[PDB]
């Protein structure tokens, strides 16, 4: 029952057209709770969840600009990977930065990590250790010498098992009514046949948190491994997800197939079928 | 606010401890402290830093520790040196911001002390044109003070002291000059505080 | 020669000009940059920070306005424009944008006034007396140079060529010489005490060295008398046995 | 080094008609991140629809949900107009009541 | 809560 906190960024640039775009997200667990658009009117730090708007102008504003650092030292890295990779100024192209911490049930520290990647490939990530990197071609091994000079592992160590796991507490804390609860998933079965000898079974379940599910179709023991149809688990919209299997059954044949959902919100899996 | 260093200058005898005042005000966690110093005829460069409250940090002879509780960090040195003499600027990162706030500067202004007074007035010649004329006041201890003169054709510089690895006889002196033809070393240094047994050749 | 390279390292400006201002940076893994101000009072003050190339701020302050742009990475300019006060504006990087030591150029000193009032210092050594050299075993010499604005000189002894370390008294500030005007004309004396023995040497060489930053040949004179534009002005004295 | 769309249409709660509601479009695992996205009723580009705050997956793929209020009757139809630059042409997935 | 040291360019 741990608990985690990622921030994702994205830079994506408009040769010409203006300034590039920064969209930048929070994620306390699977909870959105802070925004960032260079876009919008604000040009500031948002909420998103309502525990974090309690924090006072303080917060706000230290976290604008701690996120519009980002967005700068992020425009010049557009043009830079433009250089080293030796591509046309005409053309649009996409930063991803990933990073988050990891905190165990009890509060610790298990994990940090950082993922960055150009145009939607990975480029640099930060190791196991958080002391070395791994670099992807040798156009990121040039960043990666340079953070081996200034020494952006222990730095950023620091911040992993520092700033981000306090304040990862607080927002479990400030939060913790809505961001600790879980959620079922409230399952039932529908039917519609496709022909005469051919029929489908669809396992539902909605309104379950987090989105960490599984459906597996079973047919008396047996899993469809090479049968079911299954879908990414969609968001609401309002907090809780959805997330739905089917199989492709013969018509007449219904109970050999059982559905199995297995949910953190549920006590036992619950095993349903026609 | 934010940074307050309420003294403004510090004046003491080379050998005396050394302690500049530094308050400040923040709202944030992230507290960054800076010591600078800047001396004539250079840039601003770093003294010492921290943000970790009470551990003492030091760098070159001086010392300094944070205190977060009384929001202070006063800077420390042992012992006066005529080489320490300089203007000092504290400064803190409020870590939201992206720029730095500085004080308004503590000047050191270590003096010498005088191990064997011997005050005398001298007077110089010009290397070109004789007839132009300087009036020299040296050998003074480091307590008494200059006086500006009282005319306005009579000049008078304030004090500086001067080093001598020749069996060390460091000393001040200051000067005084006018292009009249009434001014004499006698009454030059006048409204000032010259000891009563002050050399005065003929 | 160094992490920041700054220029023009001096600049005299007629009230109202304009003056442009640019750094380069050395070492591309310190890419925060910064400008700050020091006012007439020493006061410390921060300007701008940009990280991108085509950023462009204004600001106003008291006595001059300001127009900041970072051209790329490493080269970074500032307009000083419609000046009223002097001052000494710094460059600065630091490795993160806060919370890092923050590290100084070497700084463009800024001075405000009339062209026509420029004049270069006059300098005179005098040799010591006789009096202290008999009393106390030594030798003080004395450099007065006076009539010179604005106020931006320096001095140095020079001892058989080579500047001296020990021995020099250079006074703290200059002296107003006519201190009702705000716009008197300046003097500076100077100090260098040696050994009796060492003066009464005639093998032995002394140079008082004024440097003057004054104005440069790209601007015209007009009234009657010289041109007073950057130069070293020298007086000496060799020694003298008894 | 470009990847299409996955497009989704459905409802927040389960469908009752009369009942107001919500209409939901899912499009993730998408490359480039710009892509134009339209809800539409019986052919109607609908006006006042709002979109999440865009998002990445782990495996560097966009995810995007576009949402409206709606009181769905029996005669009415739903449709999610999508195009990118992967997808030729606009690319409809309408609302099915299942 | 960001990262409160924006660091090195690429």
């Amino acid at each position: 029952g741990s608990h985690s906190m990622r921030y994702f960024f994205t830079s994506v640039s408009r040769p010409g057209r203006g300034e590039p775009r920064f969209i930048a997200v929070g994620y306390v667990d699977d909870t959105q709770f802070v925004r960032f658009d260079s876009d919008a009117a604000s040009q500031r730090m948002e909420p998103r969840a309502p525990w974090i708007e309690q924090e006072g102008p303080e917060y706000w504003d230290q976290e604008t600009r701690n996120v519009k650092a980002q967005s700068q030292t992020d425009r010049v890295d557009l043009g830079t990977l433009r250089g080293y990779y030796n591509q046309s100024e005409a053309g649009s192209h996409t930063i991803q930065i990933m990073y988050g911490c990891d905190v165990g049930s009890d509060g610790r520290f298990l994990r940090g990590y950082r993922q960055d990647a150009y145009d939607g490939k990975d480029y640099i990530a930060l190791n196991e250790d958080l002391r070395s990197w791994t670099a992807a071609d040798m156009a990121a091994q040039i960043t990666k010498r340079k953070w081996e000079a200034a020494h952006e592992a222990e730095q950023l160590r620091a911040y992993l098992d520092g700033t981000c796991v306090e304040w990862l507490r607080r927002y479990l804390e400030n939060g913790k009514e809505t961001l600790q609860r879980t959620d079922p998933p409230k399952t039932h079965m529908t039917h519609h046949p496709i022909s005469d000898h051919e029929a489908t079974l669809r396992c539902w379940a909605l309104g379950f948190y987090p989105a960490e599910i599984t459906l597996t179709w079973q047919r008396d023991g047996e899993d469809q491994t090479q049968d079911t149809e299954l879908v990414e688990t969609r968001p609401a919209g309002d907090g809780t997800f959805q997330k739905w299997a089917a199989v492709v059954v013969p018509s007449g044949e219904e109970q050999r197939y059982t559905c199995h959902v297995q949910h953190e919100g549920l006590p036992k899996p619950l095993t349903l079928r026609w | 606010d934010s940074v307050t260093q309420k003294e403004g200058l510090v004046t003491l005898t080379e050998g005396l401890p050394v302690m500049l005042n530094c308050t400040y005000q923040t709202i944030y966690s992230n507290a960054f402290l800076f010591w600078y110093v800047h001396y004539l005829n250079e840039s601003p460069r770093l003294l010492l830093k921290s943000s970790t409250d009470n551990k003492r940090t030091e760098h070159q002879g001086f010392h300094a520790t944070l205190h977060k509780s009384s929001s202070s960090f006063h800077l420390q040195k042992s012992s006066a040196q005529l080489s320490d003499s300089a203007l000092y600027y504290c400064a803190l990162s409020e870590g939201g911001n992206y720029k730095y706030v500085f004080g308004a500067g503590t000047r050191l202004k270590v003096i010498a002390h005088i191990q064997n007074p011997d005050p005398a007035v001298y007077q110089l010649r010009d290397s070109k044109s004789s007839d132009k004329s300087v009036c020299l006041f040296t050998d003074f201890d480091s307590q008494t003070n200059v006086s500006q003169s009282k005319d306005s054709d009579v000049y008078i510089t304030d004090k500086c002291v001067l080093d001598m690895r020749s069996m060390d006889f460091k000393s001040n002196s200051a000067v005084a000059w006018s292009n009249k033809s009434d001014f004499a070393c006698a009454n030059a240094f006048n409204n000032s505080i010259i000891p009563e047994d002050t050399f005065f050749p003929s | 020669v160094t992490l920041l390279e700054q220029n023009p390292r001096w600049r005299l400006v007629p009230r109202g000009q304009a003056v442009n201002l640019r750094c380069i940076l050395k070492n591309s893994q310190y890419p925060w940059m910064s400008w700050y101000q020091q006012d007439l009072q020493k006061q410390l003050q921060w300007l701008f920070t940009l990280r991108s190339p085509g950023d462009k701020e204004v600001k106003s302050l008291p006595g001059a306005d300001y127009l900041a742009t970072r051209v790329t990475d490493t080269e970074l300019r500032l307009q000083v424009a419609n000046m009223s006060q002097g001052r000494t504006l710094y460059c600065t990087c630091s490795a993160r944008h806060s919370a890092e030591t923050l590290y100084f150029g070497s700084g463009t000193r800024l001075t405000v006034l009339d062209l026509r009032n420029v004049f270069p210092p006059e300098v005179a050594v005098f040799e010591p007396s006789e009096a202290e050299i008999s009393h106390t075993q030594k030798a003080t010499l004395v450099c007065l140079a006076t009539g010179f604005y604005p106020d931006h000189v320096e001095l140095s002894w020079w001892v058989n060529g080579k500047e001296v370390h020990s021995g020099v008294c250079t006074d703290p500030q200059p002296l107003k010489e006519q201190p009702a005007l705000n716009d008197s004309r300046y003097a500076l004396s100077s100090r260098l005490r040696v050994s009796a023995t060492f003066w009464q040497n005639p093998r032995n060489h002394f140079r008082c060295q004024v440097q003057f930053y004054g104005l440069s040949e790209n601007d015209e004179w007009t009234q009657d008398r010289a041109k007073p534009v950057t130069q070293i002005v020298s007086a000496e004295a060799w020694g003298r046995a008894d | 080094i470009q990847r299409t769309p996955k497009i989704q249409v459905y409802s927040r709660h389960p469908a009752e008609n009369g009942k107001s509601n919500f209409l939901n479009c899912y499009v993730s695992g998408f490359h480039p991140s710009d892509i134009e996205v339209d809800l539409l009723k019986n052919g109607e580009r609908i006006e006042k629809v709002e979109h999440s705050d865009l998002s990445f997956s782990k495996d560097w793929s966009f995810y995007l949900l576009y949402y409206t209020e709606f009181t769905p009757t029996e005669k009415d139809e739903y449709a999610c107009r999508v195009n990118h630059v992967t997808l030729s042409q606009p690319k409809i997935v309408k609302w099915d009541r299942d | 809560v960001v990262v409160g040291a924006v660091g090195v360019g690429k």
